[PDB]
């Protein structure tokens, strides 16, 4: 058998109420839900006791009650409702059923009381479903609990004005709290009907909106068990990355994948939509696998006359209600068979209110205030049941009265001023709540506020347990962690919510969004000033970490040069000096001085504006050689001194001119080689100049020495005339075998130097030993 | 979708050997769980048996070491033993198979009715 | 007003049939159908009237005929339809009707026939929102075009048995389709109803299931306007490598879809469902559009009879068809008012027969095949209406003689043996058909097979002109297309469809399926063999590209001092050559001819097991100079010969077993240095023992001349002492000199042969000079 | 979803000056593009107007030059000018607003009868 609740009234309201709970395969629907269905039976009750105790509204006219269930499905719901419409079409059938009685008011002993008003569908499936069966027969609908998106149309549910905000508001609700948070990857689980899908959709879409992305979406259907439950969880767990959990569910639907989740130790952070509410019955048995859940209500404030008549309830004196019997039984666990909780009474145990009775309270004032408005407008004189009141149009009270409701919400509290009033799609205000599951009291828990969104959303970290900073970071869920910008880059594929990131080129730092910046030609990538950093350190090449031993060596070796061919010139009064010229002395001295310039241009001087004087030095070094092998090769070929003096000054010059001719001071420079580590600052204007040079400069000895090489003998001198020949002719050989190791070099510029610098520190002591030979023989 | 077709009631004293035997189709759907549960008109259900189809299982709290189950893919059936019955073991017992196509459904089956005297 | 097809009969069976397509905001519904509406309404009244006239099904009671039009809408379906349930709740409610005429048979002037059997519900939308409906009353239903997902499960719509496949294997159809023409990259386009919802969720479960992915679903609701349509056809068309398009919409939809689409000049491979079907109405309009689609069609084959009997009418004689009327002036575009056409005859005009017509013929004689189950389950001995016919319960007939159903297709060809029934959940079975829109002719447009889907798909590119190899490659929609797989590796971000490539490093190749393999050590990265190449030709160092002339040159060099040597010993009969002793000039001719094959072996000598032996030459070659400082220096010290000998043999024997034995022939060799494009084969054992032995050799080398020096005079000799002298000296200094960039180049191994070579010439010109001296002094 | 309201009908003398007003609520709607369809019962709709709303609109057949249309986004309102009628133009005008929340759904509104004598 069935149970309806049937209270006589002038004016029967309708109601449909999910007293029972999702049932197993075998009846419709089994355990009895305490929460969704008797609290809000109880209110609407309550409302309705309130308002035909109300002068002010309704003072003649009772409103009567027939209420049913419908085992949260919608088969059952529609086979239940059925009476709703059977209700009119009984009166529509029996137009033409008069014959005996009499005409227009023809009775067959049994009829159902019409139902001009109908509240209920707190499900949105079982709202979708009973709203169509509801506008064929010209019956308004007033909702308080379902919330499905494809409610606000009023092409096909054009008979249904429900008291609450749809899945939009919801779901913008649900993205700002995910964007609070910077959480990217989200994993999202639904269920099977409308409101599921509708939320889903919406959150995706608020999600691309906010640039959030969710890999996969999970779905549940009607009939479920424990193992399909622990698949979906085993699904979730398949991605490591998904810490956040969107849920779309029911009530009982949460608590079973609550259970699961438990059941297999994993860890989430649960955010839900209104179908997880404030509930104790969801999070019963799971309270581990609910730790710092948030939970997104819809707007509610408690009620503190209908907590007292709730209060003061017992199953004898309330006998109206068909269902109370097996609630008590359910809730204390005990039967009436036994007669044995007669004792028990509500008012020790603790109440919670369910958030959604002011909504149902406020959805029966509305229709009650509707009801009035056509009583005011069809029949103003009287007060009681009126001839008008007989036929009764669901559109006129529907495009008239329903939509035109704007009252103050009753049971408010005095702080506050709420007021209910109907948008132009039929629907309520847009306004939810924020809790989070924490752990408040020392073993009990219990909802706190955390926030609250109404055109935007307010949230304080303050009552958030692992959002404060002293739980440390907050539970974040990212595809991929935020790497070190400064030395790895981001691809952008084909997405815009994940990424992966990679080293770019170690010669390039990381500025642009998309691709790591060259920052120009010479610079080094680095996080000095802006982009990289700029190192000139190249053009000043002094060093000399390993390479000062040779470079003192050939300083300590032109200094003694120095000091010798100053005691020879100071021994000019010898006999032996006296034999040879003042010049000779002068023009070795000018030469050693011109190779202690070279070695001292050569250890500290830059290479700015001194690279063209190094090639003049370079020339004067050779010219130095070049003079003495042209006074030897003069005094050998026959006053004479002046001409040979004037000769190698001419050829001197001769030469500096060439070299300077030869080399063209222009612009114009390397920007950098293959390597990138190390700028380069060189004289990268014209070296093929200064190797012609050379290679001229290397002639013009080899042509002097073949000049000098015809006589091997010399008369007019003693035994130290082929001590000098071999001195030339030996400095004539290593300078064209050391041309080969000054060639092999051209590579980098470290090496270029240093051979130059052995080659001049060997020239020079060729001099020496050869200035020395005269010395040590009259030593 | 898929239907779960069950039967094997019978009616025997307590402490013998019964067997419940539970098919489906298959309509290129991969099952993922076949369970059984227990339930009584107007109550919760309790679950007594699954199979994963890869060897794990698991049962009630009271039966952990009773009510072995073997499932067999060739046919998709599953195979309920029932040696040590109580006189409490009234509930109607209902076969299931969870099978995921975008919706992780879970069809259930006409239960067979199992009754033990003294 | 509304229209309703009524033809009498005993047992009168219901109907929901789309006569009118879809309507603007003015009215429900406006323009008719000509396909779907008139076509299978006529089929169905074709049925019925065979069947009546059927001896062998229901001979004795007639079947009536209760029509009605949905409008393809959900609510005015469901308004129209409240007569099935009205005719039903009014004998429920008149009950307790019995006063006056009787107890259980009371009438009231006005008794709608009872609708025992209803078929209809084109539209997956519109069947769903009418089966609730007839379930609530006990009314089966039988469907003939709904292939929605959510009429398998019979929990819900527990009374529907369509005789049409579900939407499962439509999704199987598409994704093989797609997969055959290697199609990866997919969008996808919905409607707003279940239709379109189920079918895309299936579609992207068979794509994930198929490696296929899809980056945009876009839906469309049921109030659309061309801008809609356009708007989607420019979402669709922001990503171009979308060229493939999947359609879940309607026929009307799918029009307005081709029509804007047109409008934008969009291409587009356009794969649909079952509601594009070979219809011509859809594709009118838009040839261009729809060139190239691919769409698929529920099996069927066309009936001649019904074809005859749909060509045969007139409105004149068609009285019993409310819409036919309207029907003729909408296709022939004139009025009845005027008069005008009532010449024109259907004959004329070709007739395209709808391909689902057969289907609601088959169903409708299963409804029957039920009805005369019932005739044989509890009447079975009289023919005409028994008293058990009275009460009709939809319980029974539908789980034990719908269900049950299994016989000969009506009006099936011969050539095939087609057989109706029911599969266990109340389904059709699944098989399909293809249709490609081609120019077959030469400016008209029709529909060909292409192909099949029965439990597998069969498709022939010889009949599809895209597939074909004459047009060329066919239109292949991917967002990466496949880059060369030679140097270009693709890597695996977090998904499974789309990549995108790079070259990775050049000194590995590319192998494995997620990075670029090594090719080991050494290995030249390539694709000759099987993964890479290696090249061995670091070991044959021959080249001598530039420096043949160097090589040459010291060889010529050699020969002529060979020559010049035969020459000289050959002339030992003067008397200058006998004041010296025999030993010098052979141990001279064998240093010579060591140099000479040192010059030989250091370009065609490999380097596998040749360098200790190259090694051992170089000591040789340096012991021959050894020996000639100590005879040197022993001959200016003071048989005697003899005793010279001896010790240089003693001191060449010493320096090469020192030189052996610093040497450890180990192996072990480096693996490949950082650059990576050549391979080097190099004696990489132990170079610190050669430059140990060099040092020490140059070391004795300097004693040796330190010891020689002191005796420059040489008085038992002539002029030639002090010559070689000389050249012993100078040779020390140009060892010295070269000693230290030998020890630098050491770190390029090119330019190791070249200096080598450049020294060993260099010594071998000094001894030839040395030994010419005395040569040219006796000239 | 949303739906649209219309204003400024009526009968008018055929040549001379009519002027439709057509507003909606966007509730938070991304409303892309907007028009006018005008239609007879029983009959097909023919688009008379629209907006694409980034500066560029489209016409009808009839309606090259004049038939002048302009809308406002901070009323999201649409006004179309009409300066010739023809007595064809009985049928009745509607105008539509297309948004996009994951439907791409065209809302559509009331019907506004505009009469022309001769
Ligand atoms: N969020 C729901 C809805 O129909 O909008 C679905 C589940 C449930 C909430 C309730 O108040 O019981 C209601
Ligand atoms: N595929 C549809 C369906 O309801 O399954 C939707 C559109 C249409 C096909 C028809 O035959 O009219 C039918």
């Amino acid at each position: 058998a069935k149970k309806v609740l049937t209270l006589e009234g002038d004016l029967v309201l309708g109601g449909l109420f999910p007293v029972h709970q999702k049932g197993g395969p075998a009846e419709d629907c089994g355990p009895v839900n305490e929460h969704r269905g008797i609290q809000r039976l109880e209110a609407m009750l309550f409302a309705l006791d309130r308002i035909n105790r109300d002068p002010h509204l309704l003072p003649g006219v009772r409103l009567g009650a027939h209420i049913l269930d419908s085992c949260s499905k919608d088969t059952h719901a529609l086979e239940q409702a059925l009476d709703f419409v059977r209700a009119s079409l009984s009166r529509g059938a029996d137009g033409s059923r008069h014959i005996c009685p009499d005409g227009s008011y023809a009775t067959h002993g049994d009829a159902p009381t019409a139902i001009t008003g109908v509240i209920g569908g707190s499900y949105s499936d079982v709202s979708i479903q009973v709203a169509n069966l509801l506008r064929l027969f010209q019956i308004p609908q007033i909702s308080y609990a379902s919330t499905s998106a494809k409610l606000s149309d009023k092409s096909r549910y054009d008979y249904f004005a429900r008291t609450v905000p749809p899945d939009f508001f919801q779901a913008k609700a649900m993205a700002e709290i995910l964007r609070f948070f910077n959480w990217t990857y989200v994993s999202t689980v639904a269920s099977e009907g409308d409101y599921g899908e509708t939320g889903i959709e919406a959150f995706e879409l608020e999600a691309r909106a906010r640039n959030i992305c969710v890999a996969t979406s999970e779905k549940v259907g009607r009939a479920m068990s424990r193992a399909a439950f622990e698949g979906v969880v085993r699904a979730l767990l398949q991605k490591p990355s998904a810490r956040v959990a969107v849920l779309f569910t029911r009530s009982e639907d949460a608590r079973e994948l609550l259970a699961a989740s438990q059941r297999l130790n994993a860890s989430f952070t649960w955010v839900a939509s209104d179908g997880w509410g404030a509930l104790e019955s969801v999070v019963a048995g799971s309270e581990g696998a609910a730790e710092g859940a948030i939970t997104i209500e819809l707007a509610s404030y408690p009620i503190s006359d209908f907590a007292s008549y709730f209060q003061s309830l017992d199953p004898w004196n309330n006998s109206r209600n068909p269902w109370f019997r097996e609630f008590w039984e359910q809730r204390f666990r005990c039967s009436f068979r036994q007669r044995d909780c007669a004792a028990h009474s509500l008012r020790a145990v603790p109440f919670e209110q369910e958030s959604k009775i002011m909504f149902v309270v406020n959805a029966v004032y509305a229709m009650a205030h509707a009801l009035h408005n056509m009583h005011r407008a069809l029949c103003p004189n009287t007060t009681r049941l009126c001839d008008a009141m007989r036929p009764v149009n669901g559109r006129r009270l529907y495009k008239d009265f329903v939509l035109n409701v704007k009252f103050d919400a009753p049971f408010r509290p005095a702080d506050t001023h709420n007021e209910v009033r109907f948008d132009r799609f039929g629907d309520g205000i847009g306004r939810y709540n924020i809790f989070t599951y924490l752990r408040a009291g020392s073993g009990r828990y219990r909802y706190q506020k955390v926030g609250y969104w109404a055109e935007g959303l307010t949230l304080d970290t303050s009552l958030i347990p692992w959002a404060s900073p002293s739980a440390g970071p907050l539970p974040a869920s990212r595809c991929s962690e935020p790497c070190l910008q400064n030395e790895v880059k981001s691809v952008q594929p084909g997405e815009v919510c994940c990424w992966l990131c990679i080293p770019c080129q170690p010669y390039e730092y990381r500025l642009d969004e998309f691709t790591c910046a060259d920052c120009g030609l010479g610079y080094w990538p680095n996080a000095s000033l802006t982009g990289c950093f700029e190192l000139p350190q190249e053009y000043i090449r002094w060093g000399d970490a390993w390479a000062v031993g040779p470079v003192t060596i050939a300083c300590l070796g032109a200094l003694a040069t120095l000091f010798v061919l100053g005691v020879f010139v100071r021994h000019n009064a010898t006999p032996v000096v006296k034999a040879a010229g003042r010049e000779l002395c002068y023009i070795l001295l000018g030469g050693v001085f011109l190779c202690y310039c070279m070695t001292f241009i050569f250890i500290a001087k830059p290479s700015t504006a001194v690279c063209t004087l190094r090639r003049l030095g370079l020339g004067t070094a050779f010219s130095v050689c070049y003079s003495a092998l042209l006074t030897k090769t003069n005094r050998i070929a026959r006053a004479s001194q002046v001409a040979i003096c004037l000769a190698l000054i001419s050829g001197q010059l001769l030469i500096v001119v060439a070299w300077l001719v030869v080399e063209a001071p222009g612009t114009g420079k390397e920007t950098a080689p293959e390597r990138r580590e190390v700028v380069t600052l060189r004289c990268n204007h014209r070296d093929a100049s200064m190797l012609g040079s050379l290679a001229y400069n290397v002639l013009l000895i080899a042509l002097c020495t073949l000049y000098a090489f015809k006589t091997r003998k010399c008369p007019e001198n003693f035994n130290e005339a082929k001590f000098i020949g071999f001195t030339m002719y030996t400095t004539c050989i290593i300078w064209l075998a050391f041309l080969p190791i000054f060639y092999v070099t051209s590579s980098d510029y470290r090496v270029q130097t240093t051979t130059m610098c052995v080659s001049v520190s060997l020239s020079g002591s060729v001099v020496l030993g050869c200035l020395f030979a005269p010395k040590l023989h009259i030593i | 979708q898929v239907q779960l077709v069950q039967s094997g009631g019978g009616l025997v004293q307590a402490g013998g050997s019964l067997r419940l035997s539970c098919a489906a189709s298959v309509r290129f759907f991969s099952i993922n769980t076949m369970g059984w549960y227990r339930q009584a008109p107007g109550k919760q259900r309790e679950l007594v048996a699954d199979i994963t189809s890869s060897g794990s299982t698991n049962y009630a709290d009271s039966g952990k070491g009773r009510f072995t189950i073997s499932r067999d893919n060739a046919k998709n059936t599953v195979y309920l033993q029932m040696n040590r019955l109580k006189p409490e073991d009234t509930a109607v017992y209902y076969c299931h198979a969870d099978y995921k196509y975008t919706t992780h459904n879970t069809a259930w089956g006409q239960g067979t009715q199992v009754t033990v005297s003294s």
